[PDB]
């Protein structure tokens, strides 16, 4: 089952990384940056380009061959659309145990026939794409997210944005609460990791006290997030939900930015997702700059 | 994406789904020819426009309707005479019309059943799915709501394909019978390979159903586009009418920005989707009307915000804007020689909210305040979005 690479989500400081478009213009940069926040960067991909050197590191043609010589358990991917989804493939062919997809612009058809092999198996699991990445701050980062405003913390957060997680970052981080873990799934329909993977995570884990889970409209996986709540999130060591939902007054039709926030047939709806999550017992914050000081009234409530 | 209602048709009939056999004519002798051409017992004449409710529409040469049946030539290059070079105004168009440079000639065909027929992708079955009424010629999203019992779906497996069992199955819950279901089936398998060819996030018809001589046909039909598959649908992203859009939407998508125009006086450009929309929210939430939905990326360029601001001047309604910018590794402080810079080339003098969340913030505030610039500088989004709404009346 595809359940089975949740635990992959949990990068540490024993986390080893390659990066694919390893020599690409932002491939490059964000590899830099890894390499400043302390990430184990150990390579990296680019086909036709192995056997060189970049940032002081090994180059390879293929992603299995970049697994066996440096021994890495997640890969970023920074490949341009037309070629993304063979990307992550060739990812989940290797069976790297996670694979995080920062590309923007992967058609949906290609996200839908790459969703058909990642089910059908369970070594690998994928963050994205269009997604800006997860990190366990001051241990590990893979991706675009600041890692300055971070904080070792309490409180895990999953989201289908990018920048209303560096809000909700900064904001556990104002009130000292501090992050234990944060994923960004991205704002794709199409993408290998949803809220309740997450959210399964944030259960099982006893640096996790709290919950930040960030939506918006389109799709139904809010919906399904306050259904494994409720299964799974109710008693006797149950951990506090503070959540917001973004596009309550989005028009209908429209992509709003994200290929996945549109409202269509009367689905997708903001309102119908904060009353599903309330329902499931989460504090759903009316206000995006309250996340912080909302969690934070949850948490002392704890006793 | 916009098609017109021949362009669709052309991209359907091209790939073996069965419309009407049609012609696009650009003059009224031309509409004349055509209407000769078709061998048709009846004909129908359409002009080309992307707004609905054509058929009780006028024109500005005052004919009125944009929808005529004949039997003569003749009679449609004369009607098409009356179309072609003027507005037409329907219920769904500005009271001023919209140009009519196209009509279409087509034959006309009598309609014994409709039936509602939709492939689109599942986001919670994740493949493609067929969706199936046998009730046609309505709102889909109504059907639902009075008669569930009536909404078929078939979960189609991408690498698999469509089968023979499941086209069969769907012509049948349809109502289509013997060898109109047959025939449905196979047209059904067409839209389904047109559906992945093209890149399609939902190709509807409705009505699809038959004509009294028992024939299976796509009356009319609506096309949604993937944006994402561009790249490799060029021929099609080409034929784009971006004629019926807002203005100021069509300029943004020249600088690759998402603009969307809203009803409100509060303009705002923000870095994310998300927090875009949250903007939006929390705007309306504390008194406000967004003027719209901008964003630039999270990678959020100089270039960027000075056509953003470039954007917000054409919107005459805008009377503040906020700016709320966090994330993207190029600092505040080259953020705001942007903005103070954008300020003072394109003479604007509303005035501005501006957060800013990352590195260089202090030179960022420092830059900001001797600009001597009607720039206030909140502390965080709600603080702006009060602040905004404070600004305007
Ligand atoms: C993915 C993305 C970052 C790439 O842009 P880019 O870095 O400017 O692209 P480049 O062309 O410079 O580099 C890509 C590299 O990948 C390489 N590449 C291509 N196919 C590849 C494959 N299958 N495996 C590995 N590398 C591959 C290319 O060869 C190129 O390297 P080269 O120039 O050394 O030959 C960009 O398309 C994108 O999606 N940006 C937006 C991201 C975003 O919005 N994320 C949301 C986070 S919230």
């Amino acid at each position: 089952s595809y359940t089975a690479s949740r635990k992959h989500l949990y990068v540490d400081k024993n986390t080893k990384v390659i990066c694919q478009g390893f020599t690409g213009k932002q491939g490059t940069f964000h590899s830099q940056q890894a390499l400043e926040y302390g990430t184990n960067l150990v390579g990296g991909t680019t086909p036709g380009k192995g056997g060189k050197t970049h940032l002081g590191l090994p180059v390879f043609n293929t992603v299995k061959e970049a697994k066996e010589q440096t021994g890495a358990t997640a890969s970023v991917i920074y490949v341009p659309p037309p070629f993304a989804a063979a990307a992550i493939n060739e990812a989940i062919d290797a069976e790297v145990p996670l694979v995080v997809c920062i590309t923007e612009g992967i058609p949906q058809q290609d996200m839908v026939r790459v969703k058909h092999r990642l089910l059908r198996q369970g070594k690998t699991r994928l963050i994205g794409p269009n997604c800006p990445g997860v990190i366990n701050p001051g241990e590990c980062k893979i991706g675009i997210m600041p890692g300055h405003i971070h904080k070792k913390g309490r409180i895990g957060i999953v989201s289908r944005s990018g920048t209303l997680t560096y809000e909700a970052v900064h904001q556990t981080t104002q009130v000292g609460l501090g992050q234990s873990l944060c994923v960004g799934i991205g704002g794709d329909p199409f993408n290998g990791t949803d809220f309740t993977d997450c959210l399964e995570i944030f259960l099982n884990d006893p640096a996790t006290e709290g919950i930040i889970l960030i939506g918006e409209i389109g799709g139904n996986a809010e919906e399904n997030a306050a259904e494994f709540l409720k299964q799974h999130n109710s008693g006797p060591k149950s951990k506090p939900v503070v959540s917001f939902i973004a596009g309550l007054t989005a028009p209908p039709g429209r992509r709003m930015g994200h290929a996945g926030a549109i409202i269509a047939g009367g689905k997708g709806g903001a309102k119908e997702k904060i009353t599903a999550l309330q329902s499931a017992g989460v504090v759903v914050s009316m206000s995006p700059a309250q996340l912080g000081t909302t969690i934070y009234k949850e948490f002392e409530k704890r006793k | 994406m916009n098609l017109q209602e021949y362009q669709s048709k052309k991209l359907m009939s091209d790939n073996g789904v069965k419309v009407q056999r049609f012609f696009v004519a650009d003059t009224a002798n031309e509409a004349l020819e055509a209407a000769k051409r078709l061998n048709a017992k009846e004909i129908v004449l359409k002009a080309q426009i992307l707004a609905g409710g054509r058929g009780k529409g006028v024109f500005s040469s005052g004919l009125k309707g944009g929808v005529h049946l004949t039997k003569d030539p003749e009679v449609v290059g004369q009607l098409a005479k009356q179309m072609i070079g003027y507005n037409l105004a329907t219920k769904q168009t500005p009271k001023e019309g919209v140009k009519v440079n196209k009509v279409m000639v087509a034959e006309a065909l009598d309609i014994s059943r409709e039936t509602y027929l939709a492939i689109l992708m599942d986001r919670s079955c994740n493949g493609p799915v067929l969706v199936g009424s046998p009730q046609g010629g309505v709102d889909i999203e109504e059907v639902a709501a009075s008669n569930p019992e009536l909404i078929f779906k078939e979960q189609i497996d991408i690498i698999e394909g469509i089968k023979d069992s499941q086209a069969q199955r769907m012509a049948e819950n349809l109502g289509f019978l013997g060898p109109l279901q047959n025939q449905a089936a196979d047209q059904i398998k067409k839209l389904y390979n047109l559906f992945l060819k093209i890149d399609a996030t939902q190709v509807e018809v409705n009505p699809f159903g038959e004509t009294p001589e028992g024939q299976v046909v796509c009356f009319d039909a609506k096309i949604n586009f993937d944006d994402n598959a561009e790249f490799r649908q060029k021929d099609i992203f080409a034929m784009d009418d971006k004629s019926e859009n807002e203005p100021i939407e069509n300029e943004a998508a020249k600088y690759d920005l998402k603009y969307i125009g809203l009803d409100g006086n509060i303009a705002c450009f923000v870095n994310g989707a998300g927090l875009a929309m949250a903007t939006c929210d929390i705007i309306f939430l504390n008194g406000g009307k967004p003027a719209n939905f901008l964003d630039l990326g999270g990678g959020v360029k100089e270039s960027q915000v000075y056509q953003a601001f470039k954007l917000l001047t054409a919107d005459p309604k805008v009377e503040a804007i906020l700016v709320n910018i966090f994330g993207g590794i190029v600092n505040c402080a080259i953020i705001a020689n942007g903005i103070t810079k954008a300020c003072r080339e394109l003479e604007l003098k509303v005035p501005l909210v501006v957060r800013l969340e990352g590195t260089n913030v202090h030179e960022a505030q420092n830059i900001l305040t001797n600009s001597g610039l009607p720039i206030t500088s909140a502390v965080d989004l709600e603080d702006a979005a009060k602040k905004a709404v404070a600004s305007v009346t």
